[PDB]
């Protein structure tokens, strides 16, 4: 009857995990939303018949919706604990009542985390044709991070319900 | 037991199969909330990626 | 007409056929009834143990 | 000449399809309609634990 | 809990599907209304900005 | 897919075709309005050029 | 406001070559007002994105 | 019941399928239409009539 009792504290402990997993989504989506949009203004950028005006616009509002992905990469905390923001390497849900813990293996999202850096941008159509791929890779990193998040919470709702 | 009132396992059983049909509701009015069988990570990792990239 | 046919594919991908959806959503409704039905049948077990005393 | 050719520019750069948003207007009305349906069944769903007692 | 009465979570997940479908609505107005899929600043800064010079 | 609210398939080969019908539209208005099948350099540069020196 | 633009409350052509140089005065004051403006909406575009998060 | 599920995946595969002959068909009326003015061009090229400059 003891461990019947302490099961509670471990559905407990998965609902939590449940939790912070969807506010890590949430962030994801805000954050794949602006790599798209970045992505879109090097490519414009990238052409060489642009005059000078018209690539400082898109250069701005490069360097505008790369501040917003720091910022809503840090956002991203439930309750104090975050599983994107890169604050810690794991975090580990109860799995039974032997203190036996399902893991889950942190997935950064932060700039530093997509291989871009707080002060990436580009001064030249050429480094905007270079950023058309860094911004590529950083999208695809980063959907590899939200799929494999999903993962995992899926796999904590499959245990909850074993454990009742 | 079989006349026991402490417990009642039949009610136990009943209750899981009563949370397998909310959780399958639950889901089918996601998929026409949305209009997507995949709205999520969580439905299907590798498609969603693919499909977020495409 | 290349951006069209990967609109397209991404619509293969993630979208849902509803006529199957409009199908399944009343029979999950009539069975969420019946289980709510069987429930209380449950529920209600005990009594018998009363009228034996 | 050059005036006109500027005018085109500008409609190149900012201008709507509109055939376009009409498919995307019907499509996103008759969402909208499901939407309100799937949201009353979530409301409707409490009642059914007043059967239990 | 699953079988709460104080929590509905799925009408909150239902109403924040239908809050994204009004927004799309609202923005496909706004386009059949002004002409423009770049109507304001706010639609996109930089083609807007190149747009008013020209 | 096959009865998907998000998207039209249909409406997009149906939106193409409309295009190229008014394209052909477009270049049969410009032989009635200048009387010449090379109006321009574009409609084929060899033999523009050649009335040109011509 | 006319100081944010390069132009000044006095401001004026008094002969054709002031005229002339007016003409770049004007076009880099149309610039510099355009790129503020479209960084403005960028911003509020950013706080509806986090007004969705928040919710 | 296993079957009949990973029948969706054999479903995806058959769409992705049709959409790459799809692209391809689009090339290839580009590439029939520039074909056919190819062929006019060296028709007309073949003429002894012309003079350098057409040539």
């Amino acid at each position: 009857s003891a461990t019947a009792n302490s099961m509670n504290a471990v559905k407990d402990s998965l609902q939590r995990g449940q939790s912070t997993i969807d506010v890590a989504l949430a962030a994801g989506d805000t954050i794949t939303d602006l790599l798209g949009k970045m992505k879109e203004k090097a490519l414009a950028a990238s052409d060489t018949s642009l005059n000078t005006a018209s690539f400082n616009a898109l250069k701005s509002d490069f360097d505008s919706l790369r501040d917003q992905i720091t910022k809503a990469a840090s956002n991203a905390k439930f309750n104090g604990v975050s599983i994107a923001n890169g604050s810690t390497a794991k975090l580990t849900f109860l799995a039974n009542s032997d203190g036996s813990g399902f893991t889950v293996t942190a997935k950064t999202l932060t700039l530093t985390g997509l291989g871009l850096t707080a002060s990436s941008t580009f001064t030249t159509a050429a480094a905007a044709k270079t950023m058309i791929g860094t911004i590529d890779t950083a999208l695809q990193t980063a959907t590899n991070k939200l799929a494999s998040l999903g993962t995992s919470s899926t796999g904590l709702d499959t245990h909850l319900t074993f454990v009742g | 037991a079989l006349n026991s009132i402490n417990t009642n396992s039949g009610a136990l059983i009943a209750l899981q199969n009563l949370n397998s049909t909310n959780a399958e509701l639950t889901q089918v009015q996601q998929r026409i909330n949305t209009g997507k069988k995949i709205g999520s990570a969580k439905d299907n990792g590798a498609i969603w990626a693919t499909a977020k990239n495409q | 007409k290349l951006q069209d046919s990967l609109d397209a594919g991404v619509g293969n991908l993630v979208d849902a056929d509803l006529a199957k959806e409009s199908a399944k959503l009343q029979s999950l409704q009539t069975k969420q009834q019946l289980g709510v039905q069987a429930l209380s049948i449950a529920n209600s077990s005990s009594s018998a143990i009363l009228s034996l005393f």
